[PDB]
């Protein structure tokens, strides 16, 4: 037996990989003076499908090497394909050919020439039957499965799937003998990333370049989500720091360091800023409660094996910073996967488009154990105007079945909407959906205004005395960043007539 | 897609004599 993962080679996925080992490939190492009574065929092709950067095609060339071809080919879908139809044909055609000649010409006792696509789901995706919309490309699939299970069947092959999408496949093409047997991928445990460091490690731990003050053991787990994929350019990174540091002029620690450098697949750090300008404010009780209000029902999630999925969203008066709620919501907790969704980055998107930038978003989450995702301006992409009711019925219908849509089993998620006018949503049923709300009032009062304006400290003593003489009695209704706006056109001023401007200003918000 | 192109070429004489 040849299959440990004692093998340097790949790591982390060996519960799957012994799936396939038990069921898929135990024919292939057995005696042959056995099988050759049960007449037993060979799996033609497998499929396995996960996240792009969890090192799968190590696992292919691997397996190759396992059970010896004479070399794989591979391939990727979108790498072929032309406009003019004989031609992408023709390249599987060559591809599979290569080891048609080596079938016919030796027999049964050849050894397997493997194929192995990068993506298929381009080329793959299910192909209808009608006068109309038969397809763009849906005569190459014809081509690959004909070779496969086809007349004058061979033994001689080998072929491994690889996907994001496999959803779209054709339900034919992984009918059992054309590929039959699928296996997950997915993003590694802590298990197996402290493999995966062992691994991109053994080469300087051999050569000792690294002696101390080096815990793999802790320094896998302080990142809860990575991609196997972005391990090997983090220790790059860790390598690459000590010879950048001869630019002064044996081995230290950077990943403490790189990592805040490092998008992940998983939760980014850099996006913050944006939503978050200045932090977090308290002013007065509203903002603590809410807040402490989302570090409530986060524990819900992470504790609840009955509510996998959750939702609330931020109502609030406009300029009242629920965006910047929900960005330090998301940010306490130190969750795996936090991720915006925003007509900021879907701008001058259809409404098509824009739904599929967010199903992105949401099938990448759905397979990340625990994840927060937030939706900001829910009205923006939702593309609401009041003269004329307009919008875009794709969108909403395909947000509200997401917030209805359970992940698969033990993975868990909650859902936060900044939607700044919720009467629209009453009305149109979107509110029955989400689990519950939070009511975000904007300052209500002077005595508090006045806290809060202490809290920035634009204004000296006695610009403050001058408030505090002018309202305490009117209750303000303003949202803040409205105000952060307004104190910054009045902090250009003839200084004399600073405040006063102020307060005129802010003596124009209505109610 | 939904392209049909259908094209010809044409050749090159060797020189023989
Ligand atoms: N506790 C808080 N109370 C009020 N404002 C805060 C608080 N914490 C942060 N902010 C501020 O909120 C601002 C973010 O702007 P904001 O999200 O209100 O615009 P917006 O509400 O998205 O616009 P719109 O009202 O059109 O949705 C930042 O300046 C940020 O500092
Ligand atoms: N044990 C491992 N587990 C997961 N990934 C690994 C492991 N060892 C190495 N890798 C990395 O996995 C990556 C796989 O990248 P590649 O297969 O080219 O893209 P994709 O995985 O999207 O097909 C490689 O770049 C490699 O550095």
């Amino acid at each position: 037996p040849d299959w440990n993962f004692e093998k340097m080679g790949i790591g982390g996925l060996d519960k799957e990989f012994s799936d396939i080992f038990r069921r898929a490939f135990a024919s292939r190492v057995f005696p042959p003076e056995i099988v050759e009574q049960m007449g037993c065929k060979h799996v033609k092709g497998i499929l396995l499908y996960g996240p792009p950067g969890c090192g799968k095609t190590l696992l292919a060339r691997q397996i190759g090497k396992m059970l010896n071809a004479r070399e794989p080919k591979v391939v990727n879908g979108p790498e072929i394909l032309n406009k003019y139809v004989g031609e992408s044909e023709a390249n599987i055609r060559k591809l599979f050919a290569d080891a048609e000649e080596e079938q016919r010409r030796l027999g049964a006792n050849s050894g397997l020439h493997i194929i192995i696509f990068d993506e298929i789901d381009a080329i793959c995706k299910q192909r209808g039957s009608m006068a109309g919309s038969t397809g763009v490309h849906d005569t190459v699939v014809n081509q690959l499965l004909s070779k496969i299970d086809g007349v004058e069947q061979l033994n001689n092959i080998l072929v491994i799937g690889m996907t994001n999408r496999p959803d779209l496949i054709d339900e034919a093409l992984l009918r059992p003998g054309r590929l039959e047997v699928k296996m997950e991928i997915g993003l590694p445990d802590e298990k197996g990333r402290l493999q995966i460091l062992h691994i991109h490690t053994a080469r300087m731990r051999g050569h000792q370049l690294l002696s101390a003050d080096v815990d793999i053991k802790e320094l896998a787990v302080e990142t809860k989500n990575f991609s196997g994929a972005e391990l090997e350019g983090l220790v790059r990174a860790a390598q690459s720091t000590a010879m950048n540091r001869h630019i002064i002029a044996r081995g230290d620690f950077l990943a403490s360091l790189e990592n805040d450098i490092k998008p992940a697949f998983g939760t980014n750090q850099e996006d913050y800023a944006s939503y978050i300008m200045n932090g977090i404010i308290k002013w007065g009780d509203p903002v603590t409660r809410v807040l402490d209000d989302g570090e409530l029902l986060v524990q819900q999630t992470k504790n609840s094996d009955r509510t996998p999925l959750v939702s609330v969203l931020l109502e609030g008066p406009p300029h009242s910073g629920k965006t910047a709620l929900a960005a330090k919501i998301a940010e306490e907790s130190n969750f795996p996967f936090i991720k915006i969704c925003s007509p900021d980055k879907m701008i001058g998107f259809s409404e098509t488009a824009k739904c599929q930038a967010m199903k992105k978003i949401f099938d990448d989450a759905y397979k990340s154990q625990l994840s927060c995702v937030v939706v900001d301006d829910i009205e923006r992409l939702l593309d609401y105007v009041p003269i004329g009711p307009r919008f875009s019925n794709l969108v909403l219908q395909a947000l509200l079945v997401l917030l209805k849509k359970a992940p698969p089993q033990g993975r868990k998620l909650l859902i936060i909407g900044t939607t700044s006018r919720k009467d629209v949503l009453q009305e149109m049923e979107m509110l029955n959906a989400f689990s519950t709300t939070i009511h975000v009032p904007n300052i209500a009062t002077g005595e508090q205004l006045l806290e809060a304006l202490e809290l920035l400290g634009n204004f000296k003593d006695k610009e403050r005395t001058t408030i505090a003489q002018q309202v305490k009695g009117k209750k303000v209704w303003i949202g803040i960043k409205k105000l952060l706006m307004l104190i910054e056109m009045s902090l250009q001023m003839d200084p004399e007539y600073r405040v006063r401007k102020f307060l005129a200003l802010l003596r124009e918000e209505g109610a | 897609m939904a392209e049909d192109a259908d094209m010809r070429n044409e050749l090159e004489e060797m020189q023989r004599r």
